[PDB]
């Protein structure tokens, strides 16, 4: 089709596909939710298939999965690692400990949610959020990344 | 009864044949080649992964998954606000306040499960006398915003109506056990 | 021997309709495998079972093209499966 | 020239990538590490005195060639030997 | 000797290492071909062979390359 | 099953034979069907150059007994 | 002073180290990054509603952890679980030690650099969780082992499925056995690293595979037999020298010995009830509470108020996969505890890192944490 | 036409680079009981193209002379793609009389990239990890070079083109196998692949997006190049002057299998310790190489086999 | 399973073990779902006589 609008819709569709297909995640590894993802990385529910990197340093990570309670001693760090991740970056909060305080909500040493520390994109629920459940959450991030229309907004801005 | 691991029972004195066998082990990396064979072997095994959207990892009837409030077949919600589901919740997640409905029946004006607070123990499933609050099978309820995770009576009742058919089958399968 | 595997391969490829069908499956379900339709729900999802394959992959769902309005050709999510057929897919109950 | 042509394409290809990459987006000290680097050159120099050996094979002498080459390899290896004997090479 | 044995089984590289060092230091000395290397390479003709004037006082030099006189490499042939 | 790894290897392979067949036919085209002369030592460059002078300007053209 | 800390280590360890060159001369591990207040929260929660907390202290050995609280609370109530329940706790306790050891051996390798052993065993681990999920409904964090007895009977197909897993599991240990036990590269990375002498191990309170690896013969499963560990036969895998290899080899043997214990439990599990029949301690059955008044009163009071265990205090230690896991539960007559000191095999082990990692490189420290099987949930509590 | 040839060598190699990554993510997968990436594209063929863009699109790096930072990846890709210029797949592109010295010298320069990377990191230990890498590269250079000198002396020249005529009857593996192994292990060290990989070990991480990619592209191209040098120097593909491509066809087959081997090595072995790595080269291999170096100056002379120059 | 004999033989050899006998993937050996309904046993203390709690 012929319209500067159509070219700018198709090209983000391209840019969005690249970010969607290759989401190199970074797992802090707090508490136990990290295990329920080490199961996602494992053979029953491979994540690599979907284009997910088992281990990625912050500077090369697209997604941060906060698994586990964010205590008031690890908070000052999470923010640092979130702040040092490359710009295109997304956060997935896994576990009722991270999205909200979960058991340990009322503790004096637990931040009641990572949303207080880092902006959160998808909240995956469950005490050990099941591994498919994380995989559904990562797939929901991919649906959110498809919908984003950054080039369209710059054109009509 | 104990067992020595890594304890050499005795000092086998080197015999040329033995020495050669060993020296060959160091020189021609024989054991290293052994390890490569194992991985080549699996390369030929069928991979165990499942297409996640198309195929799903099996969960049996007791899977706790996502909270739902059931209703009687007639259409009367099961909960009668005894509020011990609130009492036994370990995380303080369920908040219940009640008042006698116009019919005169006991019912909960507000039933709020904070799922981010909930640690999915499944005791609420256990505690309810009318078994109104059940651990529903669905585990896929990831939400973009934190507020969506907080659930009031209307979401849970709606969750109950959507999954009632499977919840009934699951409770049917496991009630003899309980 | 090898001919047999190639043969079953042809069966699979030629099985999912014409090339159109194969491409429909190849690109959105990412698996050219043929099973027995165990049913089609009112939403449109089609469910299949191949007991020969391992437990993990004997029951699969090929989601619909459009559910509740939304196009589901490529944007397929698990929840699309209806609550009735959810337990069959997850092996909660061995009965369709 | 033919090589020059290839190489400049090679740099161009890399500079192109980095440029797009930056444009599309729109004191510890030690003696062992130091010692090795030395060893490395002592060995690197020797590699040099050993590199002409392919041309020197065809030398009419032959006897002297090998007598020389064997002496060089042996004396350096002894250097290594003393490196082992001494704490060197023991990090 | 005994250490030699264990050395053959422990640290079995140096043993091999030295062994080769020596075997290369011996074979040249004792071999039916060592001499050929200095000849085979000597013979290989790289620079033009300039011809000498015929004072006529030399019977050794062949007056023509194919003559029955002069050096031969039949040793190189059938080597 | 492992056979799925093959598609990727194939693409690598096809992309590692191209270069060897390509360089070895863009030579036999530019040099007139005769392998590009390898002038390791000057003599060869001389002979090559001599050839150039002998005919046209290009060495690949090769005059014969009929000249 | 390099402050190592995602740190390649298990959990989150800010290991404040001092690098004398690459050789590390001192480590000052700064834990506390996962202290959740687990033991101040328990004081405000009834004995049943605090069980869940014990599944999250060591998060890789859930049921063995909840067998220490269950034994404690049971002692303070002078009640004993029914015979079938005790076998089920021993059956689930060894599935957890296989599960922890697969965790410890494979993640240690992930740290050293061997990546394939983790993937092969982790598929064998989801096979195992399924057993948790099929018996409790949670893949991990089950809450199955209850302070009195266990919560629900085994589904009617579980013991056949546990036989099929145990039947073929040993080949799977054999396979990483070949890939990571004789590789010169593993042995070099693991042998003669973090040697701990026998008396030093007792003095530092190591109490675990770390105690057994240096040759001290102590297993709380045979010495002080809790539950039924008196009616099952197994061999403690005592190592000889103490290097991180001997400790690995011991962990691989315990997985094998646990298959021997799991076999006995499937072969000899008694017909019976899964929870003690005192309604005062264990809830009444669903049918009974809906037809008998004494049962509804007992269900209402137990869920709303609690067991009200008699006043006293006890330290009960069970051999958790990591080491001795003990709960010092001090109890007033109230339904909610007064103190619950979780002894974590791990608070003692991490203290030993500075002594054990002596004259060692930056890389050795990665192996030293790996061979302590430290999960920071237990240490931080 | 020369450019056409320039394109024919670089573009295909770069594409091969990309798919090696995919192949590394499927062969490692099946070995670990997992399908690997098959969902993006068909059978994961579009997977390598997908992440590359991600990197590039990822917003600019934010480090602290902005040159020893941007020179380093450019140098890494430039040297690696450059070293494919003389490889004698059948006919080489730029035939160099001292060809193997070009490959040895160009590899050596990769070290400077590592050096500058640290001096730009401005992180003391980064410098540490950098000098901590110069030894893997330069030390595995000292045996790497001697192993080649042994080869050359049995080939007669430094030109890689001569080995096609040296290996017309038998691979140089049969003779000189003891060094092949030692060339293979050294090829594993110089490409910082697994058994010898501290580059990402003890966490490169300093570079994200476009810089990450260039080095990365470089590594993988090297992974191929060094394997290809093994497939010319030691495994000599059959050469028929009448049809050159069977040389390249077998070069294709042997290179892919030996490239497959370092993929297989990675999954199969734990990583060696820093000193355990240097302990191997200076203690285990260098004495073997120096002695076998002398045996290769003696084998020619007393067997009267001095190789023909040219 | 479902592997051509040759692949199996290569598998068994390279591994050094009859991996076919003990495959990790599960096929129709796992307990069927919907196992029969369970009538669990009632334990002691359910006697209707001589069951005084004071004595238990
Ligand atoms: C390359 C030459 C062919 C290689 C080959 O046929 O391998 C499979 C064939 C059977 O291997 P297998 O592990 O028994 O296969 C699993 C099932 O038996 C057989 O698996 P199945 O029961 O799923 O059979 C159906 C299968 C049958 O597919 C095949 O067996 C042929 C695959 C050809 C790949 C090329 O077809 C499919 O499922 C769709 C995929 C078809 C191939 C996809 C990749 C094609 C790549 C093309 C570019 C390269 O390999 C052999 O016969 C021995 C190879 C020994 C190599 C050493
Ligand atoms: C920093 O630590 C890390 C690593 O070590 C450096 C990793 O390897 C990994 C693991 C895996 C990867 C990095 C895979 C990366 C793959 C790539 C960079 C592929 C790049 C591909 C390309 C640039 C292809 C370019 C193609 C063209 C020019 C086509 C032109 C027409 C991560 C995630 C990591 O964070
Ligand atoms: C077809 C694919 C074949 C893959 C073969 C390797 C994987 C299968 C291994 C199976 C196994 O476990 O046995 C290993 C076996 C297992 O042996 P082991 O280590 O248990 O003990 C036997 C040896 N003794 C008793 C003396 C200690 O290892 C060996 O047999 C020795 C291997 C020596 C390898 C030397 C280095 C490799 C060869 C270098 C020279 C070049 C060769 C050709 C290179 C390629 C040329 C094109
Ligand atoms: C050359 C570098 C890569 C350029 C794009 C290559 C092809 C991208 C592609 O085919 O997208 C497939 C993808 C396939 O993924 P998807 O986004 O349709 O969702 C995948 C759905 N499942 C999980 C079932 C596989 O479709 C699209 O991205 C549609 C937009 C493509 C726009 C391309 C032109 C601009
Ligand atoms: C005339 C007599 C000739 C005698 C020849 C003897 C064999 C030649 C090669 C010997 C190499 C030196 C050696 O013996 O091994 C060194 C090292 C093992 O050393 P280690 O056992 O730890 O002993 C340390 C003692 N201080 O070896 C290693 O640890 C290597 C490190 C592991 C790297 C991966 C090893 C597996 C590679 C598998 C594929 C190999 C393919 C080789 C050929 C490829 C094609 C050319
Ligand atoms: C040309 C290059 C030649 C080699 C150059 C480098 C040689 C270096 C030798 C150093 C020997 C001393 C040494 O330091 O090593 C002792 C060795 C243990 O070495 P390691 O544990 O690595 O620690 C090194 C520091 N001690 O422990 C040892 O004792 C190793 C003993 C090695 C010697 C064993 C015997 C070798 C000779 C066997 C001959 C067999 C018959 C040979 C016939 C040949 C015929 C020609
Ligand atoms: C980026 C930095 C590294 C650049 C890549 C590495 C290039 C290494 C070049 C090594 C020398 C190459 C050579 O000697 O070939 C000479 C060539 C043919 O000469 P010859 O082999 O003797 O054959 C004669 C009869 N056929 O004929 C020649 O005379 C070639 C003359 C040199 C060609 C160099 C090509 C450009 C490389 C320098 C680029 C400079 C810009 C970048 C500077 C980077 C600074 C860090
Ligand atoms: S959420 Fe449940 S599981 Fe995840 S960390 Fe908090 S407690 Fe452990
Ligand atoms: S227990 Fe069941 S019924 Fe009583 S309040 Fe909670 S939910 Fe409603």
């Amino acid at each position: 089709r012929s319209r500067a609008e159509y070219v700018v819709t198709k090209l983000d569709d391209l840019i969005n596909w690249a970010r969607r297909s290759s989401l190199w995640p970074m797992t802090f590894g707090l508490a136990c939710c990290a295990v329920e993802m080490m199961h996602m990385a494992a053979p029953r529910y491979d994540m690599d298939r979907f284009g997910v990197v088992f281990r990625a340093s912050p500077r090369q990570a697209d997604v941060m999965i906060v698994a586990g309670t964010l205590t008031n001693k690890m908070a000052p760090a999470l923010r640092k690692v979130y702040d040092q991740m490359p710009e295109p970056r997304y956060v997935v909060s896994m576990g009722s400990c991270a999205n909200g305080g979960g058991y340990y909500h009322y503790s004096y040493s637990v931040v009641r949610g990572c949303d207080r520390i880092v902006p959160v994109d998808i909240y995956v629920p469950g005490c050990p959020p099941t591994a498919e459940a994380l995989l559904y959450g990562i797939l929901q991030l991919q649906r959110k990344i498809k919908r984003e229309q950054k080039l369209k907004i710059w054109y009509r801005r | 009864t104990y067992k020595y691991v890594n304890k050499k029972e005795q000092e086998s004195e080197v015999d040329m044949k033995s020495a050669t066998d060993n020296a060959a082990r160091i020189l021609m990396w024989t054991e290293l080649i052994r390890g490569l064979g194992m991985t080549l072997s699996y390369l030929f095994r069928e991979p165990a992964t499942i297409n996640y959207p198309f195929e799903k990892g099996p969960l049996s009837p007791r899977f706790r998954g996502e909270h739902a409030l059931r209703r009687y077949p007639s259409g009367e919600e099961r909960c009668i606000a005894c509020k011990l589901c609130e009492a036994i919740c370990p995380a303080q997640a369920i908040t219940i306040e009640a008042e006698p409905r116009a019919d005169g029946s006991r019912r909960t004006t507000r039933y709020d499960i904070d799922m981010t607070k909930c640690i999915y123990c499944g005791f609420c499933q256990e505690a309810c006398p009318v078994d109104a609050i059940v651990e529903g099978p669905n585990f896929e309820f990831s939400t973009e915003t934190h507020e969506e995770l907080l659930y009031n009576k209307e979401k849970l009742l709606n969750n109950g109506d959507k999954w009632e058919a499977e919840i009934a089958a699951n409770i049917q399968a496991d009630y003899l056990y309980r | 021997e090898l001919v047999e595997v190639l043969k079953r391969g042809v069966q699979q490829v030629t099985g999912h309709g014409g090339l159109r069908g194969l491409l429909r499956v190849f690109f959105r379900a990412n698996d050219i495998r043929i099973g027995t339709l165990v049913g089609e729900d009112k939403y449109g999802n089609k469910y299949y079972e191949d007991n020969k394959q391992f437990f993990g992959r004997h029951r699969w769902v090929i989601y619909t093209t459009e559910m509740n309005g939304k196009n589901t050709f490529w944007d397929v999510d698990g929840s699309m499966v209806p609550p009735e057929w959810h337990r069959w897919l997850h092996c909660m109950t061995d009965d369709p | 020239m033919n090589l020059y042509t290839v190489i400049f394409i090679n740099i161009l290809l890399s500079l192109t990538l980095i440029l797009v990459a930056f444009w599309l987006p729109q004191l510890p000290f030690s003696m062992k590490f130091f010692l090795v680097a030395i060893t490395f050159l002592l060995f690197d120099l020797e590699i040099a005195l050993l590199l002409p050996l392919p041309w020197a094979i065809q030398t009419i002498k032959t006897s002297t060639m090998m007598i020389m080459a064997f002496i060089l390899v042996t004396i350096l290896s002894l250097g290594l030997a003393y490196e082992w004997t001494q704490k060197g090479l023991e990090w | 000797s005994a250490f030699l044995k264990n050395a053959w089984a422990k640290e079995p590289v140096l043993v091999v290492s030295f062994s080769v060092w020596g075997l290369a230091i011996i074979m040249p000395m004792i071999s039916p071909y060592t001499k050929y290397a200095s000849m085979i390479n000597k013979a290989t003709p790289y620079n033009y062979p300039v011809p000498v004037r015929d004072d006529g006082n030399m019977p050794d030099v062949p007056s023509h390359p194919q003559d029955p006189l002069g050096p031969s490499l039949d040793w190189l042939k059938n080597l | 099953m492992w056979f799925e790894i093959l598609p990727g290897l194939a693409i690598m392979g096809v992309c590692l034979v191209i270069p060897g067949v390509s360089t070895a036919y863009i030579h036999k085209f530019t040099n007139g069907g005769k392998e590009k002369r390898v002038a390791r030592v000057q003599y060869q460059w001389y002979l090559m150059e001599r050839d150039r002078r002998i005919s046209g300007v290009n060495r690949y053209y090769v005059s014969k007994g009929l000249e | 002073t390099l402050n190592f800390g995602h740190p390649a280590a298990h959990g989150v360890l800010r290991l404040v180290l001092e690098l004398s060159g690459e050789m590390v001369r001192k480590c000052d591990p700064h834990i506390g990054l996962l202290h959740r207040g687990t033991e101040k929260l328990i004081e405000y929660k009834t004995y049943l509603q605090a069980l869940p907390y014990f599944d999250r202290l060591d998060y890789v050995s859930m049921m063995c952890n909840e067998q220490a609280y269950s034994i404690a609370v049971e002692k303070l109530l002078n009640i004993q679980p029914p015979p079938r329940a005790q076998w089920i706790r021993v059956l689930f306790g060894e599935i957890t030690r296989i599960l922890n050891h697969i965790m410890a051996v494979t993640t240690h390798a992930l740290d050293i650099g061997a990546m394939t052993p983790f993937f092969w065993m982790f598929e064998e681990r989801e096979k195992m969780f399924e057993f948790y999920e099929r018996v409790s409904g949670a893949r991990m964090h089950a809450a199955y082992i209850r302070p009195g007895g266990v919560h629900q009977d085994l589904p009617l197909g579980l013991l056949d499925d546990i036989y099929e897993f145990s039947k073929n599991f040993s080949l799977r240990i054999d396979e990483v056995e070949e890939m990571l036990t004789n590789n010169r590269i593993w042995r070099n990375r693991t042998v003669d690293i973090g040697v701990v002498t026998a008396e030093d191990a007792l003095n530092y309170g190591f109490s675990g595979v770390m105690l057994r690896g240096s040759g001290i013969q102590w297993d709380l499963r045979k010495t002080q037999p809790y539950d039924v560990y008196d009616q099952v036969e197994f061999d403690v895998p005592i190592g000889s020298r103490g290097d991180c290899y001997d400790r690995y080899l011991c962990r691989v043997e315990e997985m094998r010995q646990s298959l021997r214990i799991i076999e006995q439990c499937l072969n000899k599990m008694p017909p019976g009830e899964i929870k003690v029949d005192d309604a005062k301690v264990s809830p009444p059955k669903r049918a009974e509470m809906k037809t008998s008044m004494e049962s509804l009163i007992h269900h209402f009071k137990l869920y709303t108020e609690g067991y009200q265990v008699p006043p006293g205090a006890t330290y009960t230690a069970i051999e958790a996969p990591k080491g001795e896991f003990g709960v010092y539960l001090v109890s007033d007559g109230s339904s909610r505890p007064y103190r619950c000191k979780i002894k974590a095999p791990g608070f003692a082990h991490l203290a030993g890192l500075d002594k054990m990692s002596k004259g060692h490189m930056l890389a050795d420290v990665v192996a030293i944490i790996g061979t302590q099987d430290i999960v920071f949930g237990e240490i931080d509590r | 036409m020369f450019f056409i040839n320039i394109l024919t060598l670089l573009v295909p190699i770069l594409i091969a680079m990309a798919f090696l990554t995919l192949v590394e993510r499927k062969i490692l997968g099946y070995m670990q009981l997992r399908k690997g990436p098959n969902i993006v594209g068909p059978y994961g063929i579009l997977q390598p193209f997908a992440d590359a863009m991600k990197l590039f699109m990822k917003e600019p790096m934010r480090p602290l002379s902005m040159s020893l930072f941007i020179i380093a990846p450019t140098l890494s890709l430039t040297l690696a793609l450059s070293l494919w210029v003389p490889l004698p797949m059948p006919h080489p592109l730029i035939n160099l009389n001292l060809g193997i010295l070009f490959i040895l010298a160009t590899s050596s320069l990769s070290v400077y990239s590592i050096l500058w990377s640290g001096w730009a990191s401005n992180s003391k230990y980064s410098l540490f990890g950098a000098l901590r890498a110069v030894a893997q590269t330069i030390s595995y250079e000292v045996t790497m070079a001697i192993i080649l000198l042994s080869v050359l002396l049995m080939n007669g020249s430094y030109s890689l083109q001569t080995l096609i005529t040296t290996q017309e009857h038998m691979w140089l593996l049969l003779p000189a196998w003891p060094m092949a192994m030692m060339w293979f292990i050294s090829t594993l060290a110089e490409t910082n692949r697994a058994p010898f990989d501290l580059t990402e070990g003890e966490s490169n991480v300093e570079y994200a997006a476009g810089p990450f990619a260039l080095f990365f592209m470089a590594e993988y191209t090297n992974i191929i190049l060094m394997n290809a040098l093994t497939t010319i120097i030691f495994l000599g593909p059959l050469y028929y002057i009448n049809l050159p491509e069977l040389y390249s066809t077998n070069f294709m087959m042997e290179a892919l299998l030996l490239s497959s081997t370092f993929l297989w090595i990675r999954a199969s072995y734990p990583r060696f310790r820093y000193d355990q790595l240097m302990h191997l080269l200076w203690k285990n291999f260098l004495p073997l190489t120096l002695a076998l170096c002398m045996w290769h100056i003696s084998l020619p002379i007393f067997t009267a086999g001095v190789p023909p120059y040219m | 399973a479902s592997a051509t004999r040759v692949i199996q033989k290569l598998r068994n050899w390279a591994s050094g073990q009859d991996l076919q006998a003990k495959l990790q993937l599960r096929y129709q050996e796992i307990a069927k779902r919907t196992q029969p309904p369970p009538k669990l046993p009632v334990g002691p203390s359910h006697k209707l006589s001589n069951n005084y709690y004071c004595t238990r």
